[PDB]
């Protein structure tokens, strides 16, 4: 996991294109007709892990191994999703514990293109400022979704530094990155906000709430997977 | 009918891109918004009949 076999070139509003399948487990959450509504992140070939607001069914399809959303001959893979288990901490109202898993039907043919992004400890620390990344096709302008994958890097920043801003709206499973320049969008909620660990790039955010501008002065809000992995793990032993 | 229907169409602060329904009083019909998935205010509805049920002559 965590080791794209297509290398990404560093260096969502403000980012920049991607380069095709450097970011294997980036999916995306689509209807029934290929409206793509969420990102998500497969954490092997039978899992995805996006957002509970996502609000993902069994009726939606997870598509793997995509870059140009509007491209009809691309090589994808279009999934089915056989259960969806949204984490019964989920809070509506404060959108804390935002995650959620999809047992696909069918597991998802690994390749070049297609793989699984690490999952941290939930002991892991990833200390504010150090430089992250977040992929995805939402809105690069605050309008509709950009055809190509998009990602761009941006740091952690501490809970106090997030809550300058935020203030009590931001809870424990809660990890703000950005305020930098970027930001990530509509569309782009349930992706991966991923930092190197040991040089294998871990999921250690998910796409989830912010500037309803989607401001690049503003810290954006992910889901803190390491408040939310012992849920994972439990969930994928008991399935 | 309720004044939510009266109420423009509210994305909130989620980052998705639900598609859903609000009432368009100016218009007298259900239109399609982009929804971020969180905090959705009442003239928010799945189905375009939901929201002509509900908010229809507002």
């Amino acid at each position: 996991c965590g080791v794209p076999a297509i290398q990404p070139v560093l260096s969502i509003v403000n980012g920049e294109e991607a380069v095709p399948g450097s970011w294997p487990w980036q999916v995306s959450l689509q209807d029934k007709t290929g409206f793509h509504f969420c990102g998500g992140s497969l954490i092997n070939e039978n899992w995805v892990v996006t957002a509970a607001h996502c609000g993902v069914t069994t009726s939606d399809v997870v598509v793997a191994g995509e870059f140009d959303q509007g491209s009809s001959s691309e090589k994808i893979q279009k999934l089915k999703i056989a259960k969806v288990f949204k984490n019964s901490k989920y809070n509506s109202l404060t959108i804390n514990n935002d995650i959620t898993l999809l047992k696909l039907s069918t597991a998802a043919s690994f390749s070049q293109t297609v793989s699984a992004v690490c999952l941290p400890s939930a002991s892991d620390d990833f200390a504010a400022g150090t430089t992250c990344v977040t992929t995805g096709w939402g809105l690069t302008r605050y309008a509709n979704t950009p055809d190509r994958l998009q990602q761009a890097s941006l740091p952690l920043l501490s809970n106090t530094n997030c809550k300058k801003y935020w203030g009590t709206k931001i809870k424990d499973a809660m990890i703000c990155a950005g305020a930098s320049g970027v930001s990530s969008c509509m569309g782009d909620s349930g992706g991966p906000l991923v930092c190197k660990k040991n040089g294998a790039w871990t999921l250690v955010g998910i796409v989830s709430w912010g500037s309803s501008t989607c401001s690049t002065s503003t810290p954006g809000v992910y889901a803190r997977v390491t408040a939310l992995v012992n849920w994972v793990q439990q969930t994928l032993a008991a399935n | 009918r309720p004044d939510f229907c009266l109420e423009p169409p509210y994305t909130g602060p989620c980052w998705a891109r639900i598609i859903r329904y609000f009432y368009n009083a100016k218009a007298g019909l259900c239109q399609t918004f982009v929804y971020g998935g969180c905090r959705a205010k009442r003239n928010n509805f799945k189905s375009a009949e939901d929201c002509l049920r509900t908010c229809g002559g507002a």
